[PDB]
């Protein structure tokens, strides 16, 4: 759409008005979006330390872990990982398209078949320790990324518990795991998502037929080559 | 020895603090020690004792860089501190040959690799800078790596003028005449500068052995010519 | 407890709603913790500029002074210092033990006995300039440390005291001067401080065994053995 501005409205209050909800809505959204501009624009974006990721299959214990380390999104968010260790997986999880669109896209989108990993046992969570074989999950993992995403929900909060007042709706954030194939023609793939987020403008006449992925690694590749 | 210190001077000034603490000192701060009186304050000091000392996280100063640097020397170090890593071939296997390189002032990092040490799992981590580029297996040695467009000996063909010190191996254990000829020749095909002399360890004098020191030619020239 | 944890939720707001406290006090702690996270988790921790101590005794003059500078607290609370001359004690002050400790820190502690200064005389604000000798100044000045403190209260308002109102609280904060001994061992001393600090967790097995000073020592001593 376009990149985030810096917002110059937010109202002034004076006596006797009465007050909207608007009108508070829109002083938070002012102080929220400052904070996040300071950090997006004043330091920069992605991934501080690291979050090295790791594959164990042991007769007794089958799981992926992620090292611990602190990053921030593209948008200002803050995500703090710690020692995370995953052993359950669920398949054919629906999830919308809009999740990984700006938040300024208002469109709705369709949802796509993703698998979910899971750190506890659950309903129908499947375990690893399942798995056939050591061939069956190195089976599992080839040729697939990491994505950790940071959803948010409002939710509506309850009306009539003890009394019967009016309520508003509160926003949370919450973080879930996708385990996503590295290149697929039709279906959402890292490449897909890198061609999404990078191509939005057009680039020199000269790098007009490389893939991102390509534009990223001619330049790691240029000294073992023009010497 | 010279490894380790290469590590020493390197990891003195890391910085890194990837997970704060915010229990550390959270509403106060402490100074150091209250000088004796009409004393100088320390103006030079960047750590006192009980001062609350600054740390902060591995993007400034260039951290991101030096967090990686020690760790690829550290693990370097281990590699040579190995049972098969003095490791030498029958000398009959091994053919003259003279490689340029740097003096014994430079980095380690940046010196020829030595042919008595086991180069198929040394030639890879000896030098980081070369590690980035993807040139580790062009580095100046004695060996040279499988499945690679290697020229076999590039070095002496192409311009030299970052080179000061011409390593020479595949010469002990042989013959006093057969080395001394073999490399005279070695001199001849590549045009490079270097005197070269043989003496003996003992106290008692050998027969007609003073017809191999570089003495006795400016008059052995002569002889021969007249013959 | 633990470190700060990143706020997850805030209230949002729409019409024809019942507005109590909650939903202002939370969007103003999740706005501050915002601010502070940003000063401490992308930046760091502690004494940007120097605040260096100095003691000065003349015949009229007995003083301590500090150096203008800024810092950081390990919970984002900014200090800003600028030419504090301290002339007037009073000893034996009782200080409350939460003063020093997290701000979720709910157990039991004691007051303590600490020696407080001041800039100004007051009704138990001794001048230092009236010690007996230059020695009693110097045995005074042994073996201590300062501490600036940075405390938060909260003012009640009472139409009664002529006020526009009541009903209400004001957040306001100040600075105190402790001056801390250095090592005692059944008082608050700074080496008891700094293990309250960051002993909080298990350190690797070969480190059990030194104090947090020493701790920090043996790295800057390093070089002047294993050479």
């Amino acid at each position: 759409t376009t990149t985030i501005t810096i917002p110059n409205s937010y109202p002034i209050f004076t006596p006797n008005q009465v007050l909207t909800n608007k009108d508070l809505n829109r002083v938070v959204t002012y102080l929220d979006e400052q904070n996040r501009l300071t950090r997006v624009y004043l330091i920069g974006m992605g991934i501080v330390a690291g979050m090295e990721v790791s594959s164990i299959y042991q007769p007794g214990d089958v799981n992926i872990v992620v090292a611990p380390g602190c990053g921030i999104t593209s948008e200002g968010y803050i995500i703090s990982l710690a020692e995370t260790k995953l052993t359950h997986y669920q398949s054919g999880v629906s999830v919308p398209s809009a999740l990984f669109a700006p938040s300024e896209e208002q469109t709705a989108a369709s949802t796509d078949q993703l698998v979910e990993l899971f750190e506890q046992e659950g309903n129908n969570r499947l375990a690893l320790k399942n798995l056939p074989d050591e061939n069956a999950f190195a089976r599992f993992l080839a040729d697939q990324t990491l994505v950790v995403v940071y959803e948010l929900q409002d939710q509506q909060r309850d009306s009539c518990l003890l009394d019967c007042d009016d309520t508003g709706k509160d926003r949370n954030f919450r973080l879930r795991y996708f385990l996503l194939p590295r290149s697929v023609p039709e279906k959402l793939s890292a490449e897909a998502l890198l061609q999404q987020g990078f191509s939005r403008e057009p680039l020199p006449q000269q790098w007009r037929d490389f893939s991102i992925n390509d534009i990223f690694q001619a330049q790691s590749s240029f000294f073992q080559n023009f010497f | 020895v010279s490894a380790f210190r290469e590590l020493a001077e390197s990891a003195f000034d890391l910085m890194d603090d990837a997970t704060p603490d915010t229990r550390r000192f959270p509403k106060f701060l402490m100074l150091g020690l209250v000088p004796l009186p009409n004393q100088k304050p320390e103006v030079y000091a960047l750590n006192s004792p009980y001062r609350s000392n600054f740390s902060q996280s591995p993007i400034y100063n260039g951290n991101q860089l030096r967090v990686k640097q020690v760790r690829f020397l550290y693990d370097r170090l281990v590699r040579l501190c190995a049972a098969d890593s003095f490791y030498l071939l029958p000398f009959y296997d091994t053919p003259l040959k003279i490689t340029p390189s740097k003096d014994r002032a430079a980095t380690l990092s940046q010196q020829a690799i030595p042919y008595y040490l086991n180069y198929p799992q040394l030639y890879q981590y000896w030098s980081y800078d070369t590690y980035r580029k993807g040139r580790s297996q062009s580095h100046p040695a004695y060996f040279y790596p499988n499945n690679a467009n290697i020229t076999p000996n590039s070095d002496l063909l192409h311009r030299l003028d970052d080179y000061s010190f011409y390593r020479i191996e595949g010469h002990i254990g042989e013959a006093n005449a057969t080395a001394l000829q073999r490399i005279l020749d070695y001199q001849q095909r590549y045009n490079l500068a270097f005197d070269v002399i043989t003496l003996k360890i003992g106290n008692l004098q050998s027969f007609q052995d003073i017809n191999i020191s570089g003495q006795f030619d400016d008059l052995n020239a002569d002889f021969g010519r007249i013959k």
